RNA sequence: CAGAAGAAGCGCACCUAAUUUCGAAUCCAGCAUGAGAAGC
C-alpha cells in the first residue's frame, strides 16, 4: 500500500487509488466553488467522490455517493415514476446461513403447498386408538413359509407392527395397500416370491399373506409381538 | 488520446494490458420482526425496490412517502375497443392463432 | 504441533449427487414422498460424509502402490496404528490428525434438491417395470469442506490432493456405477499457526 | 472483466457467469485465424453491433466450432448478414482459396439467431 | 486390484435422440412449452443413462447365448450375484465393478436439442387428430462417459464392446422403435494403475 | 427371444416427396427461404417417418379384412394390447417388438432437396392467385431404414410387406393427394442371432 | 382469540380429537385471530393492488360427487393425473381452477375436441359428451368445497395427491 | 375457550397487522378448542407409541487354552466376558439365548456377532473358531457360579 | 475504412400442440479399548 501525504493521504492499492482530502498521478476515489477547482485540478477525473454540492458536481458529469449477508433479489418491470426507476413490490425476505433472499408470494405459495402436504399425511384416522379367523399354529406356519420364501420380509414385518400399533385400522389398510392388485399394472406391493413357481401358485401365495396377516390383526398386541419377534427380532 | 486524456479521461490502448465496481442491493428495512414457519427464517415486507444507478435499494414505503412530498406516431383506441376488434376479426378470421403469434414474437423484439 | 495445514476444499458437481440421508425421522418423513432421499441438514442444506471417501481412497491407492496399509472398511477390521492412513485419519489408540468436516453445501435444497424418476425395464417387453424417485443434487452445485491436519507432516496435502483426484475418478457418495457422484475439487491450502486465535 | 482477442477482432466480456462476445469478425492467414477463434472458448452470447464484415464476418466460423449459443443482433443486422455471409462464401470460395466456413455454417448461424431492435433490455 | 480398467466410450448420435427428463421440478417447468422434455443437467448438457442400456444389453445377448445370467429387468428381480452380468454392473451383495459414467453432451442444450412437432394422424380422414411437443437431440452431437472399471477381469471390456454394438443396433434413451435413438460408439480402452494419482 | 428379424428396407422415390420439417429452430430459420422445409437431419441428410405409416397401412387393411384391430389413429386413443398391430408396432405397456428406425437418405440435401414455386389458381380468371415456395426431395432418391423385430413371430415378415405395399400404392410423407410420396420399397430381410455380438 | 378456521375434518388420534392445520396468527386489537391462507390471498391482493395504485358455482351434494368422480375414474375420464392437476390449480387458488377446469373442457372451435382423456369403453358420443360435461360439473361443484374436504375426496382415487 | 400454546414472541408485521405463519394442530377437550405445536404433537406421538408399546461338556484345563486362545486372537473379549457374566447371574436360560443371539449367522449376509480374529487367517479356520467360541462358552454354563467366575476372573479382573 | 457479378408479377396463409400408467421392493444396524491417578 503505497502511501504519499499532500497539503491528503494518497494510498495506492490495487483496488482503487484512493484519496482522503493534488498529486500527479492517476485518483480513482476522491474522499472530499472552492471544492469544484480542487477536483478540476485532478488529472484522470476520479471515478466517484464521496462527499446542493452533490447537484453541481453532479452537472460536472461527476459520480457521488451521499454517506453482512449478500442480498440477492429473485423477483423485474419497474417504472419512471417520481424520477427514480422503481416497481411496487411485496415479498418475502428469507434470511439464509450465508445470504439474504428476496422472494416473492410464488415461493411462499409452494412451500404453503409444501408444509400442507406434510401436515395433512401424518395423521391417518384413528392413530394409536370382521377379520378372518386362523389358529395361533396357522399363523406361525405361514408366517413361516412366507418368510423363507420372500414375501414377508423383516421391512414387511416391521412396517407391519408399526402400523398395528397405531391401531387395528390403520393395519387392515397397510394390509389392503399392499395386497392391491394396481388395474393398470397388475400387481400386488408384496415382494415376489423366490423359487420356482407359477402365476397361479405366486397369487394364491400373495392371498395367504394377505389372509395371514389379516387374522393376525384380530390377535391381541402381546400376542402379535411374541409371533413377529421370532422373524424380525427388533420388532 | 491526447485530446481526450486532454479531457482528463483514463484510456488504455490496444498496445497496452482497474478498480472494482459492484452494484450492490441495499435491504433498507428493518430485519428484527422475523420468524420461522417452514425451516425457513421469513418476513412478509411491502415495499418499493428502486434501481438507482450502482446500487438497487429495496425501500420501504417510508421511501414513497418522502418521494412523494418531494415530487408532488401509434394510433389511439381504447382498451374495449381493441378487445372488440380482435374478438371480431378473430370470428371473422382475420386474425388468427398464428397471427397474433407472430405479432408478440416480433413485439417482443421491439416496438 | 507449532502449525496446523488448513485445506479448504471447494467441489463442484460434474453429474447428479446422490447421497442418502441417514436420520431415520427425516428418512421416513421425506420416504411419504420420495423413495431416495438426499442426505440433508435442519438448515436444508446438503451434507456428504468425506472422512470414510478420503480414507477409502488412500486405501486403495497406497495398497495399490504397495504401503503398509491395513483396511480398515472390513467388517469390524481393527486399524493397526502404523500405517499413514492411521497416521492421517485414525486408529484405535491416537486420533487422526486431520479433521475432515463434512461437505456442505454453500446452497440450501431448494436450489440444488430435484426429486427424480428412475426406473426398472424389463428386457424382453421393454416397458416399465418398476418406478421409484429419488432426491438428488444438481449439477455445477458447489460443496465446501476444511480439512485441518493438526501436526502437519510434509506428506500429508499430497495425500489429501491425490484422495481428491481418486474421488474425482470414482465418485464422493451414492450410486457410483450408474454415474453419480462425478465431482471436481480445488484446494486452497494453507498453513496456519496453532496459536492464530490468541492474538 | 473484459479480454480483446484481436486476422479476427472480437471483445469477450468473462462476467463471471456467461462469455458475451462483441463483434466477431474480419477485415483484410486462415490457421491463425482459427486458433484465435479456439482462444475465446465456449461463448454464451454473440453480439452484433453491425453488419461489416470487420465486426460479423466470423460469426459462421463460431458455429462450426460450436463456440457460441445465441446470437443476437438488430433485425435488419441480420437480414443484412444474410446477403453478406453468403457474399463473403461466394469470394472466398470463387478465390479458390480454401472457404474458412461452409453455407451449413451460415444457415446454422441464423438457426440460433435472435434479433432485437434499439432501447430493448434483454436478459440473459 | 493394482490397475483399473478405463473405457472412455463417444456416442455421436445418428438417427435423433430423445431421453426424458427425470427431474420433477424441470419437467414440470418445461411442460408448460413442451409435452416431451429432455434429459438435461442444470449446466445445460444433455444427460443420457447408461449403465441400465449396458445392463440390459448384456442380459438379453447372455440369456440368448444359454449362459447363465439373472433377470433384473422383471419387477422387484433380486439379483443373482454369481452371474457375469452380477460382477460387472452389480447385486444386492457386492457392488458393480464397472462404474459406468452418464453420458453428456460436448455441447450446450442450445446447440444440439431442438423442440419438435409429432403428430397422431386420423388412418381414416388422414388427418391430425393429435400433436405434442417432444425435445430431441440433433444428429451428430457427440457425447462421452467413462466406464471405469475396478478389479479388471478379461472378458470385461469386449462384452462391454458387445453391449455398445447391442446399443449401437436396438438404440439408446426413449421412442427406439419410432427411429430414435440410432447411435455410434467410439472406443479407447486403457489399463490405468490404481496408485496413479499418489504424487 | 432366441432369433431377431432385420429387414433391410430401402426405399426409391418414384415421384417428388414432401416430409415436413418438424424441428421448431429450422423452419424459423427456413421461414424467409422456403415456406414448406423439407425433415433434414443435422447431418444434413432427409429423415421420413416410418413407424406411424407401417402402422397406419397395418391397420388399414387389418380394419378391412375384418380381424381385430385397435385405431391408434383416433385422438389420444389407447391402443388394445391384443391385436397383431399392438404386437409389432407397441401398446401402453407391451411395446413395440418391430423398431422401425427412420428413413435416413443416402445422399445429402444438396443433391436431392430442391426448393419448388407451387400454385392456387383463381378458377375463372385462370391466374396465379397464390404462390408458395416449398422444398422437396427429388426422384430416384434412395432412403434405408432397418425395421429389427424381437420375439419373430411367423406373421411379421409378411404383415410388414403388405403394409409396404400398401405404402408404395398410396405413399410416405405429406401431400399424398397431390401426387407427393410414391415410392418403390426393396426388403431384403434376414434372422440374426441375438447373441451375435457377443465375442 | 377468534378462530377464522371451519373445525371440521378432525381426526380421532387415541383419547384426542385434533385437526393438522397450517395458518397465521394475525394478532390485532385484541383478536389475535387465527386466519387460513386464503385471508394471505386476499392480504396480498391487497398490498399489491394498494401499491400499483400509487403509480357462481353449482352445488352438487357430497355423495354424488364421490359417486361421479368414482365413475369417471372407472372409465378413465378422470384420470390421476387429472386428479393431480386439478389439486395443483386448487391450491394455486379457486380462480386458478375454474380456468383450469374451462381449459380441460373447452371443446376447440376448430376441431370439435375437449382436453379431457377419452371414455374407455362402448358410449354414444351424445353420452360422451354428457360424462364430459359431468366431469366439469362434478370438479365445478368440487371448487367450492374446502381444501381439506376435496383432499380426502381426491386422496381415495389418488393416492399420492 | 381458546388457548394458544404456541410462542407468540417472532411475529413479522405485513400490511399493518402483527401476523406470522405457524403449522401446527388445533386439538380438542372438554370445552378447550387449544392450538398447539409441533413439539406436542411429537410428546404425544410419543407417548402414545410408548404406552401402547410398553403395555455340552469339554475339559476345565481345555476351557481354560480355549477362553486363553479366543482371548489373544479377540475372538472372545473382556465386554463378551462382562455380558456373559450378566447373562450368567440372570440365569443359565438367558446365558444359552445369549450364546446362541451373538454365534446367529443370519442368512442374508453370513455375518455372526463375534469380533473378528486379527491374523491371517482363512474362512473355516475363522469359522472354526467361532464354533470353539460357541461350544466353550456353552460348555462353560453347566459349570457352578464359583468356578465360572474363578476362570472368568483371570481374563477380564472387573468381572 | 470493406467485399463484388427477352422481360415482368407472385413466393403467402390456417389448424393442432394434448393425453395416460407407474412412483415400489430388499439386506444390515454390530464390535472394541480404557474403570485410574494425585493433592488437601
Ligand atoms: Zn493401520
Ligand atoms: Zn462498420
Ligand atoms: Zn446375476
Ligand atoms: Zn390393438
Amino acid at each position: 500500500t503505497k502511501i504519499t501525504f499532500y497539503n491528503s493521504v494518497f494510498i495506492e492499492t490495487h483496488n482503487g487509488n484512493y484519496l482522503f482530502s493534488m498529486p500527479d498521478g492517476n485518483v480513482d476515489y476522491l474522499i472530499l466553488d472552492e471544492l469544484i477547482d480542487y477536483i478540476e485540478r485532478l488529472k484522470y477525473t476520479p471515478y466517484k467522490v464521496f462527499l446542493i454540492l452533490a447537484k453541481r458536481i453532479i452537472s460536472k458529469k461527476i459520480r457521488v455517493e451521499l454517506p453482512k449477508k449478500v442480498v440477492l433479489n429473485i423477483n423485474d418491470n419497474m417504472c419512471n415514476f417520481a424520477s427514480y426507476r422503481l416497481m411496487p413490490f411485496s415479498g418475502f425476505i428469507v434470511e439464509k446461513d450465508d445470504r439474504i433472499e428476496i422472494n416473492d408470494k410464488n415461493w411462499f405459495d409452494m412451500i404453503w403447498n409444501e408444509e400442507y402436504n406434510k401436515m395433512r399425511s401424518q395423521i391417518v384416522a384413528e392413530d394409536f386408538s370382521a377379520l378372518p379367523d386362523m389358529s395361533h399354529d396357522k399363523i406361525i406356519e405361514n408366517i413361516e413359509y412366507l418368510f423363507n420364501i420372500k414375501i414377508l420380509s423383516k421391512n414387511r414385518i416391521k412396517e407391519f407392527w408399526e402400523e398395528f400399533c397405531k391401531g387395528q385400522k390403520a393395519a387392515i389398510k397397510y394390509i389392503t395397500q399392499v395386497h392391491r392388485k394396481n388395474p393398470n399394472t397388475g400387481r400386488r406391493n408384496w415382494n415376489p416370491p423366490e423359487g420356482d413357481f407359477t402365476d397361479n401358485e405366486i397369487e394364491k401365495l400373495y392371498e395367504t399373506a394377505y389372509n395371514t396377516l389379516l387374522s393376525l390383526i384380530k390377535y391381541d398386541k402381546n400376542k402379535v409381538y411374541n409371533i413377529l419377534i421370532n422373524f424380525n427380532p427388533k420388532l | 488520446a491526447k485530446r481526450i486524456i486532454s479531457k482528463k479521461i483514463r484510456v488504455e490502448l490496444p498496445e497496452n494490458y482497474e478498480i472494482l465496481i459492484e452494484k450492490k442491493v441495499v435491504l433498507n428495512i428493518n430485519t428484527d420482526n422475523m420468524c420461522n414457519f417452514a425451516s425457513y427464517r421469513l418476513m412478509p415486507f411491502s415495499g418499493f425496490i428502486v434501481e438507482k444507478d450502482d446500487r438497487i435499494e429495496i425501500n420501504d414505503k417510508n421511501w414513497f412517502d418522502m418521494i412523494w412530498n418531494e415530487e408532488y406516431a401509434l394510433p389511439d383506441m381504447s382498451h374495449d375497443k381493441i378487445i372488440e376488434n380482435i374478438e371480431y376479426l378473430f370470428n371473422i378470421k382475420i386474425l388468427s392463432k398464428n397471427r397474433i403469434k407472430e405479432f408478440w414474437e416480433e413485439f417482443c423484439k421491439g416496438q | 504441533a507449532k502449525t496446523m495445514k488448513k485445506i479448504y476444499v471447494t467441489m463442484k458437481t460434474l453429474s447428479p449427487l446422490y447421497t442418502g440421508e441417514v436420520r431415520r425421522e427425516d428418512k421416513e418423513a421425506a420416504q411419504k414422498r420420495v423413495n431416495f432421499p438426499v442426505r440433508k441438514t435442519a438448515t436444508n442444506k446438503v451434507l456428504i460424509p468425506f472422512k470414510g471417501a478420503l480414507r477409502s481412497a488412500l486405501e486403495i491407492m497406497l495398497k495399490a502402490k504397495g504401503e503398509n496399509v491395513c483396511d480398515t472398511g472390513e467388517s469390524r477390521a481393527r486399524p493397526c496404528g502404523r500405517c499413514v492412513t492411521c497416521s492421517l485419519f485414525g486408529s484405535m489408540g491416537r486420533a487422526g490428525r486431520a479433521s475432515v468436516d463434512f461437505l456442505i453445501s454453500n446452497d440450501t435444497k431448494e436450489q440444488i434438491v430435484r426429486e427424480s424418476t428412475h426406473l426398472r425395464i424389463e428386457r424382453q417387453t421393454k416397458s416399465a417395470s418398476d418406478t421409484f424417485k429419488g432426491e438428488e443434487v444438481i449439477e455445477g452445485a458447489t460443496f465446501t469442506a476444511t480439512i485441518t491436519i493438526s501436526n502437519p507432516q510434509e506428506k500429508d496435502l499430497s495425500l489429501i490432493q491425490s484422495a481428491l483426484k481418486f474421488i474425482e475418478e470414482n465418485g464422493i457418495g451414492g450410486w457410483l456405477n450408474k454415474g453419480y457422484g462425478r465431482v471436481s475439487f480445488e484446494v486452497k491450502s494453507e498453513d496456519v499457526a496453532t496459536d492464530r486465535f490468541l492474538k | 472483466m473484459i479480454k480483446f482477442i484481436g486476422t479476427g477482432s472480437a471483445f469477450l466480456l468473462e462476467t463471471g457467469n456467461a462469455k458475451i462476445l462483441i463483434d466477431c469478425g474480419i477485415e483484410q492467414n486462415n490457421e491463425i485465424i482459427e486458433k484465435k477463434i479456439n482462444e475465446i472458448g465456449k461463448a454464451d452470447i454473440c453480439i452484433l453491433t453491425h453488419a461489416h464484415l470487420a465486426a460479423s464476418g466470423l460469426v459462421p466460423l463460431l458455429v462450426k466450432k460450436r463456440k457460441v449459443n445465441k446470437i443476437i443482433s438488430t433485425p435488419a443486422t441480420k437480414e443484412l448478414c444474410r446477403l453478406l455471409f453468403n457474399d463473403f462464401q461466394r469470394i472466398q470460395e470463387e478465390n479458390n482459396d480454401i472457404p474458412l466456413y461452409s453455407y451449413d455454417d451460415i444457415e446454422s448461424s441464423f438457426e440460433i439467431w435472435d434479433e432485437i431492435d434499439d432501447r430493448n433490455t434483454i436478459e440473459l
